[PDB]
C-alpha cells in the first residue's frame, strides 16, 4: 500500500574504510549458514540445524582510482547506509573485517566505461541503524 | 559552552517514560501545591507533574496524575482547584540594625498553598556582609545559599535561582540593613488546597478547561453527586455547541450492587462512563471515582485503533465481584466493572452509561469505542473550516474539491484498518431543495470487527 | 560481607523437599497459630509451614499440610480458619518505680491466637538499666535478649527481632521507668482457633480463597456435611463462571459401607471426589477426609502426564477392606478406596464422584485423570485472553492467527506424549450463521492409553 | 592542609576534565574511630585514604607512605586487576580489628591492610566515597570502578586530536564517530574487561540538539570478578 | 558528481614485452587469493585468512600478425597504462612473468574479422603509477 515505505538505490552512501565511495554501481552482501543437515533412526524428515556463519560481498563500480589495487589483501570495513526520504528512517550495517579475494588490476573494454568489480568475505556484522 | 568531549555518566533510575502515548486529557486537580489560575500541559514524563505538583501521595494531584500517566496519555492539561479563601503563605523579615525592627522582604509562596513550608535566615560565616538563607519542605530542604546582606542582592538571589520555586521574594523598601535571624518559620495566609473543594471553584475550572479540547474528561475522581450533575450540563452544553467531551465518573464504596446499576441506568448520555468498582496498586486503594481517572486515560491512549473492552490495567486486586448472570445484568444496566481474571485486573466491556437504547437508534452506539470514533471523525471533518468555509465557492468544483478532501480523510483513515469500507458522496435528496450557500453531503462506514466472544466446541 | 572463604559445615538433618513437584492447591487451614485473614503460599519446603503454622500434630494446620506437602503438590496456599470470637493473645505490661503501677507496653500476638504463649521479664544483672526479656511456647524458650529499661528501645527490639515472630510490643505511653518483673504470664484475650469451627468462617475463607486459581480444592479435611454442601455451591458456581476447582472430600467413619456408597452416588458433580476409607501413617491415624488432602495433593501433582489409580501412597495402613464383588459395586457407586496390596497402600482406581453416567455422555469423563484434563485444557486455551480478545481483528488472517496458536498449544502438548493425534479448525457449520464480533471453532484430540488391566494365560 | 590543597587540585582537575586519582594516608595518632571518620569525612570519588602502617625488610613505612606502594599497585594494576586482596611486598602491618569492626570500617570508607598469612594482603578494594546514596549506584564506590570509568572517559576524550573541527555533523560524519566509539569498545572487549556493551545516538536529546551539537549513549557490562565463596560442608 | 573521474576505455595503452599493442579490444587482469577457511571449537563464524596469490590475465583483440604464436609459452611483461584526458592523472600496472596458457593458432570465421584471444598467469604485479 504504502508508496513511502519503498527504498530506491539512489539513497545510498557507501564508506570504504571510513572515507566515502562515491562511484559504485550496486553492492551485494550475504552472510550465509553452513547449515547441517540431521537425520534420525525413528523420525522421516530432516533436521537442519546452524553451523557457522561466513560473510561474502560483492561490489561492483565505476573505476577512478587504484584504491583496491594499493588496498591489497588488507583487512577494511564496510558502512552501508540506506536512507528514506519520504520516511526520515534509514539502515546503517557494518561489514568487520571485509576481505578481498582477488584484485582488480586490469579491466577494460575497446569504447566503454572503466569499471571495477571486487568480491571478498567478511567475519560478522554490526546492525548500527535500521 | 566550548568544543570538546564532556562523558557524563547518569544513574539508571533516571529513566524516560514510555513512546507509545497518545491522546489528551484533562484533569482539575485538586493540587495542595501548583499552580493557580491556568491550566499546564504535561507532556509524557512524569517529572514536570511531580516538580509542579507535589510529590506527596495523599494529593489528589500527584495520585491521580500518576494514574492518567501510567494510563499512558500523551498530553495531561492539569488545572489547580483551590478555594476562593485558599490563598499563598507568607511571610516578612525584618532587620536587627536599630532598635524596633522594620519589614524589608515579603517571602510569598510562588503559587496559593498553606503546606508546611519553611524558612530560616543565619549570618554567614565566610563573610560578615553575607548571610544564609535556607529553606525547608516537610523537614527537606529545598534551597540553601549565601548572599551579600544587602536587599537588592537577597530578592534577586531568591527570584532568581531555580531552587526558589515554592517562594517569591519582593523588597518591601529599599535598605543593606543585616536582616533579623529567624529558625524555622512557616509560610502562613491560605488554606490547603484539597480542603474545602466547592462546586462553583470546579464549575470556574471549567470554565478554564473550556480554553482547549480534550478527548476526555475525568473530573479529578470526585464522586459527589453535585459535581456530577455540574460537570454532565457542561457537557452536554458543549456537545451542543459542537465540543465532543466523553466524561468519565465513578460511584461511591458505600453503593451496592442494585444502586450502582440504578446510578448507572440514572445517566442516559452516550459521552458519561461510570466506574462502579474500586481497585488496590501498589498496595494503596482507589475509590472508583479515582480509578476513573485512569479509566479515561488508558481510553484516550488506545483513542482510535484499540478499545478499553479487556486491557491489562494495572491494578492487582478489585472489589466488588459479581457472578455472570449478575454481570450481565449490571452491563445491561451500564456499569462499567473491573474483574481480577488473572494476576492482573482486566476491564470487563468497553460499555458506556448508554448502554439502555431504544428501537429507533442503533445498539453499536452504546460503546465507548463507537463514541470515541463518532467524536474523532466529527472532529476531524469538523476541523476542515480554516481554509474551506467563506473561503471557498459553491458550484460544482468547490464542492468536487470538498468531497476530494473528506475522501482523503476517509481514506487515509482506511490506511489504519479502522474502517473495512466507506463513501461519500453529494446528498442529492436534500442539496436539490437547498440553500444557494448550503452544502450537503452524506457518508457511510463500515467498522472492522474485532473478536470478543469465542466459543470452543471439544470431543473426545 | 568481605571478600573470603567462609567454610560453614550444616547439619545432615536439615535437607531440603524433593524437587519433582507440581501443580496448586488450596489449603482452609484450622491453625491454632497462623496468618488470619490472608493466603500465604508456600513452596515446596515444610519450613515456612511449621515456622508459619506451629510445628503441633493436633494442630490441623500442621498435620494436613505435611500431608499435602508429602503429596508433593509444587505450591500449596494455606488460609488459616478461626473463629469470629478468636482473637490475639494480649498482655499489658507495667513499671514499679511510682507507688502505683501504670501500664507501659501492650504484648499482643502477631497474629490472633490463644496458645501457650508466656512472658517473663526480669533485671539485667550486666546492667542495672537493662532488663532480660525472654518469651516460651508451651515451656520452650523462643526469645531471649537484654535491651535498656527504655521502653523505646525494648518496644523496638521487641518488633525488631525475628525470634518475637508470635509477639508485637507497642508503647502505650512515653516512658523509660523500670519495667514490673513477671514470670510465665500467659497471653490471653482470644480462642484456640481449631475451635468453634464454623461455617460462615469457611465462607469468608472461600472467599479469600477466590483471590487466586487453584488445581484442587481440599476443604482442610472436614468432614461436616453443611461444609461439604457449602463448598460444592462453591466449586459449582465457581465452574459456571468459568473458574475450574477439583473438590476433594472424604466420608466419615461412623458410614458403613453401604452409607459411603449411597453418600458417593448422592454426588453426581464431575469436579467432586470422595474418599471412603481412613488410614494410618507412623502410627497416627487419619479420617477419610483427612487423607483426601493427601489425595488431593497426589493428584494435582500428578496434574497432567499422571494418575492415581494404583499410585504408591505413603500410608502404611487402611480401612475397611471388600472383596473383589464389593470393590466393582463400591467403584461403581464412585467411591474411592484405599487398598493395602502389599507393604505400602495404593489406590484401587482413579474415579471421581461422576461414575454413575448417562446415555448422552461418554463414560472416559468419570475419571479424575480426564476431569484434570479437561480442566486443564479448557483453562490453557483460555487463557489466550490477555493478547487475544479485544486486541485482534476477525478477518481470516486474525482467525488463521488463532488457530496457530491454539494448534501450537496442542502441538507443544503432544510433545509430552499426552495426546496421540489432535484436529484444530474453524467450526463452518456455526460460523456460518455466526455474528460478525463471534469466532466459533472446533477441535478433536485422543488422549494416550495407559495400561490398566493385564491379562496372563499360563500354561504347563 | 597539604591533603585538602591536593584534594581542591584534583576537583579542579576534574571539574576541567583531567582525571587523577588521589592517594593519601592516615598519621599514627589516628585511632580507629578516628580515622574512620577521616574517612567518612572525604566523599569524593577519587581520593583514597590508607588508616594502617606497615613494616617491609624490617624499615616501617606510615599509612601515608604506604599510601605510595597502594597506589603504584593500583596504577600498575590500572585496568584488567584489582588491589582488593592482591599480594603486598609488605611483611607486617597495625593495627588490627574484628571481621565486625573491619565492616564498620570498610563502611567507613577506610584501606586497611592486612597479615593474612606471611605476607601482607588487602581487605577490599574501596575508596572514600564508599558512602554512596539512593541517587546514585554503590559499584562506583570501588577503586577499580573510578579508574575504569576514568580510562573510559579519557579514551573517548582522547578521540578529539583529529575528530573535533575535523569532521562533519551529519549522518556519515557521526556515523563514522560511532564506528570509532565502537571499535574503542570492541577492543576493550577484546581483554575481557567488558561482557556487553552498546553504542548508538541519544535520539532522545539529538532530536532537540543544535546543528554543531553531537550527542551520543554508551552501556557497558563489566565482568564480574569472584570476591565472596561459601563452602557447605558434610561428612 | 565529478563527469571527469570516469576513465573511458580509449585512455588505454598496451605494452607487450616492450612494444606497444594498438590492435587490442579489451584486456583483463585478477590476483585471486587461495584463500583459507578456518572454523574454531570454541567460535560459531569461519575466520579468513589469506593464502598464496595468483594472477589470471586474458586479452582480447585483432589478428594482424603472428606475435602470440612465435611468442609461444615463454616469459613476457604487461605494461598496461590508463590514462585520464580531463586530469592529468594516470594509472599504470606492470604485470610480471606473464606467460600464455594457450596459443591461439587459429581462429577465423567465415565474414567476419578475425580476432585472437589469449588468457594466461602472472606471477606479480607492479603499481608503477596511479
Amino acid at each position: 500500500i504504502e508508496e513511502a515505505s519503498f527504498l530506491n538505490g539512489s539513497d545510498v552512501v557507501i564508506l570504504i574504510d571510513g572515507v566515502e565511495e562515491l562511484y559504485m554501481e550496486e553492492i551485494k552482501a550475504d552472510f550465509e549458514q553452513d547449515e547441517q543437515s540431521i537425520k534420525l533412526l525413528g523420525c522421516q524428515n530432516e533436521i537442519s540445524r546452524v553451523g557457522t556463519t561466513k560473510g561474502s560481498f560483492s561490489l561492483n563500480g565505476y573505476k577512478t582510482d587504484s584504491k583496491f589495487a594499493k588496498l591489497g589483501f588488507r583487512s577494511f570495513e564496510i558502512i552501508y547506509n540506506l536512507s528514506n526520504s519520504e520516511t526520515l528512517g534509514y539502515e546503517s550495517i557494518r561489514l568487520k573485517n571485509c576481505r578481498l579475494k582477488k584484485l582488480p588490476l586490469i579491466n577494460s573494454k575497446a569504447g566503454e566505461i572503466v569499471k571495477i568489480e571486487v568480491e571478498g568475505s567478511f567475519r560478522g556484522y554490526d546492525l548500527l541503524n535500521e | 559552552e566550548i568544543p570538546g568531549f564532556y562523558n557524563r555518566f547518569k544513574t539508571q533510575a533516571e529513566k524516560s517514560t514510555n513512546t507509545g502515548l497518545k491522546g489528551r486529557l484533562a484533569m482539575p486537580i485538586r493540587a495542595n501545591w501548583g499552580d493557580v489560575g491556568k491550566v499546564v500541559t504535561i507532556k509524557n514524563d512524569l517529572r514536570q507533574l511531580k516538580n509542579l505538583f507535589g510529590d506527596d501521595m495523599n494529593y489528589s494531584a500527584f495520585k491521580l496524575g500518576k494514574l492518567a500517566l501510567l494510563g499512558n496519555v500523551k498530553e495531561l492539561l492539569l488545572y489547580r482547584l483551590v478555594d476562593g479563601n485558599q490563598k499563598k503563605g507568607t511571610l516578612t523579615l525584618k532587620d536587627t540594625t536599630e532598635n524596633s525592627a522594620k519589614d524589608v522582604i515579603k517571602l510569598e509562596t510562588k503559587y496559593p498553598t498553606a503546606r508546611n513550608f519553611n524558612v530560616t535566615i543565619k549570618s554567614n560565616l565566610v563573610d560578615s556582609d553575607k548571610k544564609d538563607f535556607i529553606f525547608f519542605e516537610n523537614t527537606k530542604q529545598l534551597f540553601s545559599s549565601s548572599i551579600k546582606g544587602t536587599i537588592d542582592e537577597i530578592v534577586l538571589e531568591i527570584n532568581s535561582n531555580l531552587d526558589n520555586e515554592y517562594v517569591i521574594a519582593t523588597k518591601v523598601a529599599d535598605s543593606d540593613t543585616i536582616l533579623a535571624n529567624v529558625v524555622n518559620q512557616a509560610l502562613e495566609g491560605g488554606n490547603d488546597g484539597c480542603t474545602s473543594i466547592t462546586n462553583e471553584s470546579y464549575l470556574k475550572a471549567l470554565e478554564e478547561f473550556e480554553r482547549y479540547s480534550f478527548d476526555s474528561f475525568v473530573l479529578d475522581g470526585v464522586a459527589d453527586e453535585a459535581l456530577q450533575e455540574t460537570t454532565k450540563a457542561w457537557v452536554a452544553k458543549n456537545k451542543e455547541l459542537g465540543k465532543d467531551i466523553l466524561l468519565f465518573l465513578g460511584g461511591k464504596t458505600e453503593d451496592n450492587i442494585k444502586q450502582i446499576n440504578d446510578k448507572s441506568k440514572s445517566f442516559n448520555d452516550e459521552n458519561i462512563v461510570n466506574v462502579g468498582s474500586s481497585a488496590y496498586y501498589e498496595n494503596i486503594k482507589y475509590t472508583p471515582s479515582e480509578v476513573a481517572v485512569y479509566i479515561a486515560a488508558l481510553s484516550v491512549s488506545k483513542g482510535i485503533t484499540g478499545s478499553i473492552c479487556n486491557a491489562k490495567t494495572i491494578f492487582e486486586e478489585v472489589e466488588p465481584r459479581l457472578s455472570q448472570s449478575e454481570v450481565k445484568e449490571c452491563l445491561k444496566s451500564g456499569t462499567l466493572v473491573l474483574d481480577f481474571d488473572d494476576g492482573d485486573v482486566i476491564i470487563v466491556d468497553d460499555v458506556n452509561t448508554f448502554k439502555k437504547y431504544v428501537d429507533d437508534k442503533n445498539e453499536a452506539m452504546g460503546y465507548i469505542s463507537n463514541i470515541m470514533f463518532i467524536n474523532t471523525i466529527n472532529k476531524d471533518t469538523s476541523l476542515k473550516r480554516k481554509e474551506f468555509v467563506g473561503k471557498i465557492f459553491n458550484d460544482a468544483t468547490g464542492q468536487t474539491t470538498v468531497i476530494c478532501a473528506l475522501k482523503k480523510y476517509f481514506e487515509e483513515l482506511m490506511s489504519q484498518g479502522i474502517i473495512s469500507e466507506f463513501n461519500v458522496d453529494i446528498d442529492t435528496e436534500l442539496q436539490a431543495t437547498a440553500k444557494a450557500d448550503e452544502f450537503y453531503w452524506k457518508w457511510d462506514a463500515v467498522k472492522v470487527d474485532v473478536m470478543k466472544k469465542i466459543y470452543g466446541t471439544g470431543y473426545l
